[PDB]
């Protein structure tokens, strides 16, 4: 995430399928994707 | 079913029959009522 800034937010969304597993107790990443979640500002702003 | 899949790689889950058998219950009431056999004398001595 060190792209362009329109290539960035395009790194945010197109590149972004990384979610939780939902089944998992403790929480788990996912499998298969299936969506773009809106993630955190992380790999955006980068701040907790 | 409304049935609907998609995906490269998300898994298209398979079409579903569903047949539910839903029962009745049943709940049989009764009032008690009185009718003295002084009551039923009267229509059946048949006095002067």
């Amino acid at each position: 995430a060190n792209k362009t800034l329109f290539k960035t937010v395009e790194e945010y969304l197109n590149r972004s399928q990384d979610c939780i597993h939902g089944e998992t107790d403790l929480q788990y990443i996912c499998v298969e994707g299936t969506n773009s979640i809106v993630e955190k500002p992380c790999r955006f702003l980068q701040e907790a | 079913v409304p049935r609907v899949a998609t995906g490269a790689g998300i898994p298209t889950s398979r079409q579903t029959t569903v047949m539910v058998s839903k029962y009745s219950e049943k709940s049989p009431i009764t009032i008690p009522f009185e009718i003295s056999a002084a009551c039923l004398t009267h229509l059946k001595e048949t006095f002067e």
